[PDB]
């Protein structure tokens, strides 16, 4: 997070860390006391298999995510159409080995729902533990910000991103700057507060460096998302 | 018609008989809508969603819901509300009856002129508001 601020406890209670060989790798989202919402660049090879994978919630500092405080991840699903190349349908689903528990400090964000009507420009906030300046480090402490809906077909002007915002993505930000995710906030959320409800519409994906001018940040569109994610969660609770 | 991942025929999408060899048409015919999360399922007939009528409504059945939904276990609240969905046809519940889906029949009216709000689970809240 470029341009953010320091998260306070319970601020972000859907965030999570994903930690592999004890560091922090990328972002996540609690959806159920299972499942965690997270960008499928996070895991590509050699990383696809769930055994690599700790997930850290509760917790803002990474150096108070002690060995035990975490839980190991059971399941690592990507999108079937996920495309390296592009980031096209950039979303992927992690379930736990154990349940969390759902406290002040740990509770999941809304799925988005059909016809939520957000304005062209809808008020957002994102979250991370990602670097605060384009080639830094790993944020010690979760950080968060304010940025705004881009229309995509603004994003896709030749001076923005020149057609490679697919309907799967969705960009949020300042065509300014100054304001972005950034390196270790991707599969992070993209959240937006309406009818006094958080709802995730967006997880953090990709962009052309961090905060620059005319280089917003790009987000998985979760809403294109949703049916991918009921059909993984019922077929798992099915059993398998 | 409608692609499940190979498309079938529309009468046949969310008729309780699964074509689909993932099943793909019949896994997917229950849904909540907008910021109210107003109970919608699929019309094969109509080829549209509709929202659920409050009529004889109960929390046993937002659970089934919520079990076709994914969410398992998982249930918060069920209560009814009016409908801002600006739908003009609604799913009746038929008491003499089987899957959510195959126990509603249209209606162009609610008795309690009420729809069914169901939240699966307790989320979206922070520290503020
Ligand atoms: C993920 O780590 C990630 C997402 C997005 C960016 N760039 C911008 N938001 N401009 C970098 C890294
Ligand atoms: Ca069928």
């Amino acid at each position: 997070i470029v341009g953010g601020e320091s998260a306070l406890p319970g601020a972000w209670p859907w965030q999570v860390s994903l930690h592999v060989q004890n560091v922090h790798v990328c972002g996540g989202s609690i959806i159920t006391p299972e499942w965690i919402v997270t960008a499928a660049h996070c895991v590509e090879k050699p990383l696809n298999n769930p055994w690599h994978w700790t997930a850290f919630a509760g917790i803002l500092r990474q150096s108070f995510m002690f060995y035990g405080a975490g839980y190991q991840v059971e399941k690592v699903i990507s999108h079937p159409n996920y495309d390296s190349k592009t980031k096209n349908n950039d979303i992927a689903l992690m379930k736990l080995q154990k349940p969390l528990t759902f406290n002040d400090l740990v509770k999941p964000v809304c799925l988005p729902n059909p016809g939520m009507m957000l304005q062209p420009e809808q008020l957002c906030w994102i979250s991370g533990w990602g670097a605060t300046e384009e080639k830094g480090k790993t944020s010690e402490v979760l950080n968060a910000a304010k940025v705004l809906l881009i229309e995509t077909q603004r994003c896709n002007s030749r001076y923005v991103y020149d057609n490679l915002i697919t309907p799967a993505m969705i960009c949020a930000g300042f065509l300014q700057g100054n304001v972005d995710s950034c390196q270790g906030d991707s599969g992070g959320p993209l959240v937006t507060s309406k009818n006094n409800i958080w709802w995730l519409i967006g997880d953090t994906s990709w962009g052309s460096g961090c905060a620059k001018a005319y280089r917003p940040g790009v987000y998985g569109n979760v809403m294109v998302f949703t049916d991918w994610i009921y059909r993984q969660m019922r077929a798992d609770g099915e059993f398998v | 018609g409608i692609e499940c991942d190979s498309c079938i025929n529309p009468s046949n999408w969310c008729d309780g008989v699964s074509h689909c060899p993932g099943g793909e048409d019949e896994n997917r015919c229950v849904r909540l809508y907008g910021p109210n999360f107003i109970l919608q399922v699929y019309s094969s007939q109509r080829k549209s969603w509709h929202p659920v009528c409050q009529d004889d409504w109960n929390e046993n059945y937002g659970r089934a819901a919520c079990r076709d939904m994914g969410y398992k276990n998982n249930f918060y609240s069920s209560q009814g509300i009016v409908d801002d969905s600006g739908s003009t046809s609604f799913m009746k519940l038929n008491t003499s009856a089987v899957d959510i889906y195959k126990k509603l029949y249209h209606s162009d009216a609610c008795s309690s002129k009420a729809v069914v709000s169901l939240r699966c689970i307790a989320c979206g809240v922070n520290l503020n508001d």
